[PDB]
């Protein structure tokens, strides 16, 4: 199916509690497979896959550098943007950056990204074109001014198109077993009276990968999108996910209520009902 | 791997 | 602005009397990402809880996994403390087997 490759970074400032803290993760898919943190005892790239674990000491030595030069780079930004909205000192502030390629089924670059965040908001982004910018506000035009003079949308562009394709394709190889599996969801319907005349029935998904899933409840054909309980799909720690959806039905009627789920793993999309 | 500044 | 961290608290495995599993806390849609987690077993702090590396969601909000190896019983409860900036107090939330 369609894969991605992703790196969150997180910046953070803390005043009077040392230097900002920077952290790294990189993802193919919903599978992470490297760390860094720039507050462990010794800061180096970690794997966090085994299968990334066969790549060379000169990856890991070069990861290392570069999370080492933006841990640098960041602390200078988080200043840089404190100045931008006319902030005190005296704050803690984060700057979030997400970038990476997006494949096909195919396995051709559908799109790349690389977006910034300031304190959970928005600040600027790269356009789909991969050469101009999306800027949030005034603070956020100077950052653009600063990328334009040093060509970073044409950087990235050439990182985008080349390198992270190149590399995501080698880990989508090299994690064939896991990466390019899908597990589909165990499913099934639990009954929990709450009253002489109305019964939860709650629809669990477990044990899936990828994390995407569909999870709907229907009365007599009809979606009931308003009256159903949905939570976040949610880790188990296996690699794998965890979802349910509930709805209050009326005593009697229960077997007028179906479950549907869609997932990537089924042979078949699944309907369900409370079995008795 | 990660691409290879300031704000 | 500041986010409120939803929180789950949940097994890895199907709750079953005596055999071992795993306890997890789930806390996500925070913001900023200091924030203090403890599994309790009866009240009590467990002490060599592990937690994912800090990510983020499509909207800028954090998420953590927090777990230790637990065994289930009949009479054992097991909680989730969760302190966040946006709380004023310490939120508990019980595990439920049928959550």
């Amino acid at each position: 199916g369609s894969h991605s490759m992703r790196y969150f970074y997180t910046a953070m400032s803390r005043p009077g509690r040392g230097e900002p803290r920077f952290i790294a993760v990189g993802y193919v898919d919903d599978t992470q497979f490297v760390r860094f943190d720039s507050d462990a005892a010794s800061p180096r790239t970690e794997p966090r896959a085994p299968w990334i674990e066969q790549e060379g000491p000169e990856y890991w030595d070069r990861n290392t550098q570069i999370f080492k030069t933006n841990t640098q780079t960041y602390r200078e930004s988080l200043r840089n943007l404190r100045g931008y909205y006319n902030q005190s000192e005296a704050g803690s502030h984060i700057i979030q950056r997400m970038y990476g390629c997006d494949l096909g089924p195919d396995g051709r670059l559908l799109r790349g990204h690389d977006q910034s965040a300031y304190d959970g908001k928005d600040y600027i982004a790269l356009n789909e074109d991969l050469s101009s910018w999306t800027a949030a506000d005034t603070a956020a035009q100077i950052t653009q001014r600063k990328w334009e003079a040093a060509r970073v949308a044409e950087q990235l562009r050439a990182y985008l198109e080349g390198l992270c394709v190149e590399w995501l394709r080698r880990y989508l190889e090299n994690g064939k077993e896991t990466l390019q599996r899908a597990d589909p969801p165990k499913t099934h319907v639990t009954h929990h009276p709450v009253s002489d005349h109305e019964a939860t029935l709650r629809c669990w998904a477990l044990g899936f990968y990828p994390a995407e899933i569909t999870l709907t409840w229907q009365r007599d054909g009809e979606d009931q999108t308003q009256d159903t309980e949905l939570v976040e799909t949610r880790p188990a720690g296996d690699r794998t996910f965890q979802k349910w959806a509930a709805v209050v039905v009326p005593s009697g009627e229960e077997q007028r209520y179906t479950c549907h789920v869609q997932h990537e793993g089924l042979p078949k999309p699944l309907t369900l009902r409370w079995e008795p | 791997h990660p691409v290879g500044f300031e704000y | 602005i500041q986010r409120t961290p939803k929180i789950q608290v949940y097994s890895r495995h199907p709750a079953e009397n005596g055999k071992s599993n795993f306890l997890n806390c789930y806390v996500s849609g925070f913001h900023p990402s200091d924030i203090e987690v403890d599994l309790l077993k009866n009240g009590e702090r467990i002490e060599k809880v592990e937690h994912s590396d800090l990510s983020f969601s499509k909207d800028w909000s954090f998420y953590l996994l927090y777990y230790t190896e637990f065994t289930p019983t009949e009479k054992d409860e097991y909680a989730c403390r969760v302190n966040h900036v946006t709380l004023s107090q310490p939120k508990i939330v019980k595990w439920d087997r049928d959550m």
